[PDB]
């Protein structure tokens, strides 16, 4: 027999479910508003995706 | 005069494949070569 918790699971469950969404709008809004290295380039001439984990490994390979 | 005009005239290639492997990027001997070149350079 315990509504006391009830009532306060129900407020920060809804809370919590009403700010995460608004959490995701602002970080776009926020992240929209902001928006407006030599191996970089030579993969870029060959036209290759490349993502951030390689490049660290390519510079960290030249430097070990 | 003599001397100098007598002077005038791979393991690092499978390191950078092997990273390229696990990123199952595709991979060209002459980027291979550039690579190998720019860690010299």
């Amino acid at each position: 027999t315990r509504e006391e918790e009830w009532l306060d699971k129900r407020t920060k469950s809804q809370e919590k479910v009403y700010f995460d969404q608004e959490d995701r709008k602002a970080m776009k809004r926020l992240l929209e508003k902001l928006n407006t290295l030599e191996v970089e380039n030579i993969l870029k001439r060959y036209h290759i995706n490349y993502t951030q984990a390689l490049i660290d490994e390519l510079v960290d390979w030249k430097t070990g | 005069k003599r001397l100098l005009e007598k002077l005038n005239t791979a393991p690092q290639n499978l390191e950078v494949e092997n990273i390229l492997k696990r990123y199952h990027i595709n991979y060209t001997q002459a980027l291979i070569d550039e690579l190998v070149d720019w860690k010299t350079g």
